[PDB]
């Protein structure tokens, strides 16, 4: 990565 | 010009931002659900649902959804977080209604075939085994478990293997029945979109959704505030090459008045990588120390997580399991937070941080999808959307003083929770950390 | 032109100034230079890459440190990149900062200092970058493809600079390159969300007095030759499965060619790969990925440039299957026009058409993408094709159109300015033998052209 914010999430990616 | 809003009789909110000179758009349904709406034996359902929503509905068999979307060149995706469940679509403007139709169909009229539910238990397991390979992911899940001890926010999104094997179609249908209420969801759209028409389609395809009997505005408090619990969990793993540590303190929620100030402070500390540096022309005393005499770690990353009623703010560290004394890098980090608390920061670094912050929150709102992301998440967790211009204002007004104040409030005589995975022998205690920080 | 609010004009020194769209939450701007690795010849090899890695360092009027700090203060969302056909400096900034960003951009474009130290750093750093690049098949195969397709000339002139040639890139050669390509008449200043009037004002202020060096015109047309090449199997890493790779192509079309939309539709129809809408209903998926799993990847590619292009299919498989790779690919190409029983269907074509319109339009939702596409279009043929026109040309495509174009390409019947051969370009990584008599299989399927 490089610089900011961070929450968890699961995706049907 | 700005974000248009309308509310359906069943409580559903429709929020929109038109983008000139476009012929495509994004529409998404946001539901205030996620894993924080489950319980211990329930844990993992919302995510399980997301998987099944793509397996077929009362109106369209699985392959039917796929082929239909692919023929008009649209895209369909979904995700689950601890706070919500989101299903969304990208399509040409001509297909917006088709999009709303399909979204509502997958969300509320999904088949949930017993055969499907059993085959899927394996996929979800496989998925679980993959997350276990992402050390950062692992560390933060444990951190949530101990920090929000025995609370909703303390459970993971995927849930325990135990639950993945035991979830039943009944569990699934109950979750849907309990949580899917108009007053608990937002239909957000941006791009080549007509607000009035979208509200109509909303009524047409989502009108049938039940209103909660005890409706509450999307912003209003879920109930008893989550409580931050100090604690520590050391996960010894001598086989791991790198060690991972996360240190947190109670942070800020989405609507907190000091929300942007908290982000500003995070940015002043910033990140650092042993190979790359800071990605800043001028590194902080912390970054310099981290890199000196052999390096004190592989990398460190300041983080901040927010929820409607709570938040976590802290540092995430990565060290060489065989080369680093974790204590040393922790000391430097605490030294840096104290520097801020003592006001020993320059106008320049404060300005650097505000600039970093504005770009990160604003220049990133580029396509309709990112904009729907912002409209949707803000309204569903907060009840409103601060506009880009409003956010700019909020960041721009931050002062050196605001930051010094905030740090002295949140990082002095407050509890901290910590998690360490890998070579734990060199990692300091949570009481060690508070002692040095408050000192 | 009309709805995009696109306006174009020139300064007296020839610098073209292009603007589009209307005021928004923020703006985008950039300088585009008609340069790239295809103009390096053998004498300036590696100069394009080093100059772009040197972007935004010290200039005659701005100390290196101040340049960096000011760019941070502007949000730090800026970059310089280059390719075979382009060299660009771009950024998105808040509306009130357009002028300051433009000033810095013209400082690094007109008055770079390029000190001994700065150059030494980028050179030292380029060696390590090349070493990494050579371990990535996704980067390496396409490189080999171009080199072979044009026999190392222009479009096939190395995009990855040979390791041994880096230390000899001197300030002298960088200045030579700059004096040949960094002239106002070879540059475009583009802005999105900035009023044309304002843009002319700012451009004139920072670039108006810039004068040309009137260098010797050294721009050769691309001559497709086609050809063959094979590098050794990659090293067997950890748990990773050993794979062989092969790319097969033919001369494609120039990006402004009239059948370009048919050809991109063909590309989409083939699709391939390694939620819904991800192209799982494309031919390469259905006829290859789903049929053979000794195939880990299979996709169609379409490299299109100003005067030529390379069109074809890429395939990655298990060492054991290599012997069948060529035939598999040949069949697919054949089945797009020469198989009466697998003619391109209305459904296939209609879906491909919508997926093409879709990805173009969605990509264009991004200001930086609108910006880059505008800059390059103006740089190339001095006009910005209006989106409406683009969509129309796609929607009017009919299955026969796609079939005609497929045949033209695979028959080796393209007639670009460079008057290319109709010979296939076949490039691969693995044991050469494992692939068999490549040319024979292709001829067996009527692919290519053997008679001039
Ligand atoms: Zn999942």
């Amino acid at each position: 990565s490089i610089r900011f914010f961070k929450p968890a999430t699961r995706t049907l990616c | 010009p700005g974000t248009r809003t309308s509310k359906l009789p069943n409580g559903l909110t429709i929020a929109t931002e038109y983008i000139p000179n476009t012929s495509s758009a994004t529409v998404g349904i946001f539901v205030d659900a996620g894993s924080r709406a489950e319980n211990v034996k329930n844990n993992g359902t919302a995510h399980f649902l997301q998987h099944l929503a793509f397996k077929g509905t009362q109106n369209r068999p699985q392959q039917g959804i796929e082929l239909e979307i692919e023929n008009i060149g649209s895209h369909l995706n979904a995700y689950t977080s601890r706070e919500n469940t989101v299903y969304y679509a990208k399509s040409l403007q001509e297909d917006i209604p088709k999009a709303v139709d399909i979204l509502s169909d997958i969300l509320t009229k999904s088949v949930l075939d017993n055969s499907a539910i059993e085959r899927e238990r394996d996929v979800i397991i496989r998925e679980s085994e993959e997350v276990d390979k992402m050390y950062d992911e692992v560390v933060f899940d444990h951190l949530h478990e101990i920090t929000y001890k025995d609370q909703p926010l303390g459970r993971t999104i995927l849930g325990p293997i135990k639950n993945i094997k035991s979830i039943t179609r009944t569990d699934l249908k109950d979750y849907i029945t309990k949580n899917y209420k108009g007053d608990r969801m937002v239909l957000a759209g941006a791009g080549a979109v007509d607000h009035e028409k979208l509200v109509q389609y909303a009524q047409k395809y989502f009108g049938h959704v039940p209103k909660s009997e005890s409706p509450v505005p999307l912003g209003s408090p879920r109930g008893p505030l989550p409580v931050f619990c100090r604690g520590e969990r050391f996960i010894k793993e001598n086989t791991l090459p790198t060690t991972h540590i996360a240190i947190a303190l109670e942070g800020v929620s989405w609507s907190a008045p000091d929300y942007f100030v908290a982000l500003a402070t995070q940015a002043i500390v910033g990140n650092w990588d042993r190979a790359i540096g800071t990605g800043t022309n001028s590194p902080s005393p912390l970054a310099v120390a981290a890199s000196q005499n052999g390096s004190l770690a592989n990398s460190y990353m300041s983080f901040s997580t927010s929820y409607a009623d709570s938040g976590l703010w802290g540092m995430y560290i990565v060290t060489d399991s065989n080369e680093h004394n974790v204590r040393l890098i922790v000391n430097e980090i605490l030294k840096e937070w104290k520097r801020i608390k003592s006001g020993k920061i320059s106008d320049a670094e404060v300005n650097r941080a505000k600039a970093q912050l504005k770009a990160a929150l604003l220049l990133s709102l580029d396509g309709s999808t990112a904009i729907v992301e912002d409209i949707g998440r803000q309204v569903v967790t907060t009840g409103k959307r601060l506009s880009p211009e409003e956010v700019f204002e909020q960041v721009d007004k931050i002062t050196k003083d605001d930051i010094i104040m905030w740090a002295n409030y949140r990082l002095q005589n407050k509890p901290v929770s910590m998690v360490a995975l890998g070579n734990t022998s060199t990692v300091p205690n949570v009481s060690y950390i508070e002692e040095k920080l408050n000192q | 032109a009309r709805t995009d609010n696109f306006k174009l004009s020139s300064l007296a020194n020839g610098l073209k100034v292009a603007t589009s769209n209307t005021p928004g939450h923020f703006s985008a701007l950039g300088l585009y230079i008609d340069a790239g690795s295809r103009f390096e010849g053998r004498n300036l090899k590696g100069c394009t890459h080093i100059l772009d890695r040197l972007a935004f360092k010290s200039t005659e009027h701005v100390e290196g440190r101040a340049m960096a700090e000011t760019l941070e203060l502007l949000g730090g969302n800026y970059q310089c990149t280059s390719s075979r056909e382009n060299l660009m400096y771009q950024a998105s900034v808040f509306n009130q900062d357009v002028g300051k960003m433009l000033q810095l951009m013209s400082e690094t474009v007109r008055f770079p200092k390029i000190t001994e130290q700065e150059l030494q750093e980028q050179k030292l750093s380029a060696e390590y970058e090349i070493d990494e690049v050579w371990m990535k098949p996704e980067l390496v195969l396409p490189e080999l493809l171009h080199t072979a397709a044009y026999s190392g000339e222009t479009l096939g002139s190395p995009l990855i600079c040979p390791r041994g040639l880096i230390p000899s890139i001197s300030k002298y050669y960088l200045l030579d390159y700059r004096n040949k390509f960094y002239t106002p008449e070879n540059t475009v200043a583009a802005f999105v969300g900035v009023p044309h009037e304002k843009a002319l004002e700012l451009t004139g202020k920072y670039l108006g007095d810039w004068q040309s060096t009137h260098p010797p015109i050294t721009k050769k047309v691309a001559q497709y030759t086609g050809g063959e090449s094979c590098i050794p199997p990659a090293p067997v890493f950890g748990n990773l499965p050993e794979l062989f790779h092969i790319q097969i192509g033919f001369e494609g079309l120039p990006i402004d060619h009239p059948d370009i939309y048919a050809l991109a539709t063909l590309q989409t129809l083939l699709g391939g790969g390694g939620g819904p809408g991800k192209g799982m209903y494309s031919r390469l998926y259905t006829h290859v990925l789903n049929q053979y799993y000794f195939v880990e990847n299979c996709v169609a590619f379409n490299h299109s440039y100003s005067d030529s292009g390379i069109f074809g299919i890429s395939l990655s498989c298990i060492p054991q299957a290599a012997p069948q790779a060529v035939e598999v690919i040949a069949q697919q190409m054949y089945n797009t026009f020469a198989n009466k029983d697998l003619r391109l269907t209305e459904d296939e074509v209609s879906r491909a058409k919508n997926q093409l319109k879709s990805s173009l339009l969605m990509n264009l939702e991004s200001k930086l993408v609108e910006l880059e596409d505008m800059g390059r279009q103006v740089l190339m043929h001095g006009r910005k094709i209006p989106v409406n026109e683009m969509i129309s040309k796609i929607e009017d495509l009919k299955p026969d159109d796609i079939s005609r174009v497929a045949e033209m390409i695979f028959t080796g019947n393209v007639n670009n300015a460079g008057n290319g051969k109709g010979r296939a370009t076949v490039v691969m990584q693995g044991d050469r033998g494992s692939f068999g008599d490549v040319e024979n299989v292709l001829k067996a399927y009527g692919l290519g052209n053997s008679s001039s």
